[PDB]
């Protein structure tokens, strides 16, 4: 599986690596 | 200079096909790894282009129309090319572009140039001591209104023995009134005087001249050991440009690799 | 605009606020400087040359220099400190550096002293009408500079002569050098002076001795012609140095913007001047005058959250720059933003108002 005018992407509040402790 | 070359038989209109020829960067900008549209006017891929032959009677030199700008790919050793002329009609009458290439600096001017009935870039009386020296395609000019030199340069005017490995293909194109031009020199192996292949032709310079244009015609060169006149052996095409669309795939170093016409 | 605790209460538009984080505003880096480039000025065009000539033309005569395809730096009007007058129209002379002109011509006499009144736009004179005319919608410059002792000669320099005499009168920059005999009676002339016939030449009285009205002044008047066509001759425009790591606008010869400059790897063609990104927005430029190439970061921004208890708890709050690194500042930096107002603990907790990238606060002892 593979700006600037305002725009901006927030991050998620779990990381990859809390997901796989799950 | 009022009796035109003996020599001179024109071709039936023969003609080739162009694979991927015609592209060019339509701007000056910068971009890698991603792929560009952009609707302009291009060569339309795999089409027809007008051959022409120069050799002693097979020698073409017609006044061939510039109603939407056209292309050039000179097969030749001696750039049997070393100009051309651009206007309406092309003498006295109405301001007419002349350029010019002397091996040192490409002359460009718009004067209401006297052009002969049969213009040239050759030389005569070479009885010996040739050297590939000069030994007057217009007869006078005034009224001039734009003025340019190119850089120093050395172009190779000399002939070559074997197959020719030299390829020059430009582009002629009046943006507004600025008379954008384009070109590339690369090696070639050719097989049928038109190698095929792809490449991409850069921007040379940028001629503010505003003046319209219609017609256009190339200056070939010839030579003597105006009338009586003899010339070498070569070969060029001609294209006409065409409001195509087309995809540009740019590499990482920004230069064009590929094309697609939609 | 007390605190960022009244910035949220006038958010949500309420007197109380309960626990969890909010967002109140948006922060934006401000531009401190700006920059101004320009490809390289020289390749002057040599106006010393007319202004200062070794010797001028005569003024029936009088001599034109056409000036194109150059960088026309019209400082040496004054600078050169080398004339008696200096006069312009229309268009101040510190200004003809930043206006661009199809074509400028350097029109040089000598005339007397007191014929330098005659060299004005929609004016009479023996100069004015017969030797060199003016137009009214004249918008550059003359400079006339005292040649007592350079172009003068006792009894009357012979190489400097005018027209005191013609049928009619001549157009704006029109020359005419004829020697046609001027008719004044009703009687023919025959093509040689007589009873009412003048020749239509002739010379100047300069000598060393002549007073300021009457000695001779090398007069040049600088004229404009702004055309239809496209500009060939401009002047020299104005530039600065390069800021980089720094907030700034961008004025460059054919890229405006704002934003931060810093050295990369990319590279542009001999033919190129800046790039582009897939949405058509630019992130590189080539220097006009220096060789190299800077790639444009935008100034940062971000939206701005607090962090808060609820009000019947505590007014401790803390706040956060969404997607900044700390610049302007109890300080700690996430992969989310920089967390002010809030202690880093090596310990862990259940999530009670959570921040990001598995980060959360909480208000404990």
């Amino acid at each position: 599986v593979t700006k600037f005018n305002g725009l901006t992407v927030l991050p998620p509040l779990l990381t990859d690596e809390m997901i796989a402790q799950y | 200079q009022c009796v035109n070359l003996r020599t001179r038989t024109q071709l039936p209109p023969a003609y080739t096909n162009s694979f991927t020829r015609g592209v060019y960067y339509p701007d000056k900008v910068f971009r890698s790894s991603v792929l560009h549209s952009t609707q302009d006017l291009f060569l339309p891929f795999f089409s027809n282009v007008t051959w022409f032959h120069a050799i002693h009677k097979r020698f073409d030199n017609p006044v061939l129309p510039f109603n939407d700008g056209v292309y050039f790919a000179s097969t030749e050793k001696s750039n049997i090319i070393r100009g051309w002329i651009f206007g309406t009609t092309l003498d006295s009458k109405t301001q007419s572009l002349l350029i010019v290439n002397n091996a040192t600096n490409v002359v460009i001017k718009v004067c209401e140039f006297q052009f002969c009935n049969d213009p040239f870039l050759g030389v005569y009386y070479h009885k010996n001591n040739k050297s590939w020296m000069e030994s007057g395609v217009y007869s006078s000019a005034n009224n001039c209104t734009f003025e340019y030199v190119s850089q120093p340069f050395l172009m190779d005017l000399e002939g070559k023995q074997g197959n020719f490995k030299n390829l020059r293909e430009f582009v002629f194109k009046n943006i507004d009134g600025y008379f954008k031009i384009y070109s590339k020199h690369t090696p070639i192996n050719l097989v049928r005087d038109l190698p095929q292949g792809f490449s991409a032709l850069e921007p040379l310079v940028d001629l503010p001249i505003g003046i319209n244009i219609t017609r256009f015609q190339t200056l070939l060169a010839l030579h003597r050991s105006s009338s009586g006149w003899t010339a070498g052996a070569a070969a060029y095409y001609v294209g006409y440009l065409q409001p195509r669309t087309f995809l540009l795939k740019y590499n990482e170093n920004g230069t064009i690799t590929d094309a697609v016409d939609c | 605009a007390l605190d960022p605790l009244s910035e949220t209460k006038c958010t949500l538009k309420s007197f109380t606020v309960e626990k969890g984080i909010y967002q109140t505003s948006n922060f934006r880096v401000q531009p401190t400087e700006s920059i101004v480039r320009f490809p390289n000025i020289t390749n002057l065009c040599p106006f010393g040359e007319v202004f200062n000539a070794t010797r001028f033309a005569s003024v029936y005569a009088w001599n034109r220099k056409r000036i194109s395809n150059c960088v026309a730096d019209y400082s040496v009007l004054y600078n050169s400190a080398s004339f008696s007058t200096f006069k312009c129209y229309g268009v101040s002379p510190t200004k003809l550096n930043d206006l661009c002109f199809t074509n400028v011509y350097a029109d040089s006499f000598v005339i007397r002293g007191d014929e330098v009144r005659q060299i004005a736009p929609g004016q009479t004179g023996k100069i004015a009408d017969y030797n060199y005319k003016l137009p009214d919608d004249f918008t550059g410059c003359v400079i006339a500079w005292n040649s007592n002792n350079l172009d003068s000669k006792v009894g009357g320099n012979y190489n400097y002569r005018y027209r005191l005499f013609r049928k009619s009168n001549l157009k704006p920059f029109e020359r005419d050098i004829s020697t046609e005999i001027y008719q004044a009676g009703s009687k023919p002339c025959n093509g040689v002076e007589g009873f009412n016939c003048y020749f239509p030449l002739q010379s100047y009285g300069f000598q060393p001795t002549n007073g300021v009205g009457y000695q001779p002044y090398r007069v040049v008047v600088l004229s404009f012609e702004l055309l239809h066509a496209p500009a060939t001759v401009c002047g020299p425009k104005k530039s600065t140095n390069l800021v980089k790591n720094k907030c700034v606008n961008f004025n460059f010869n054919g890229l405006t913007g704002t934003g931060v400059l810093t050295e990369s790897n990319k590279k542009f063609l001999p033919f190129q001047q800046f790039g582009r990104d897939i949405a058509d927005t630019t992130d590189a430029v080539r220097d006009p005058q220096t060789l190299e190439i800077l790639d444009i970061t935008p100034c940062s921004f971000g939206g701005v959250s607090v962090i808060t208890p609820g009000t019947n708890t505590s007014n401790q709050v803390a706040v956060l720059y969404q997607g900044v690194n700390c610049t302007e500042v109890n300080v700690f930096q996430t992969r989310a933003g920089c967390l002010i107002g809030a202690e880093h603990v090596n310990n862990s907790y259940e999530c009670d108002i959570p921040i990001g990238a598995g980060i959360c606060a909480s208000y404990q002892t």
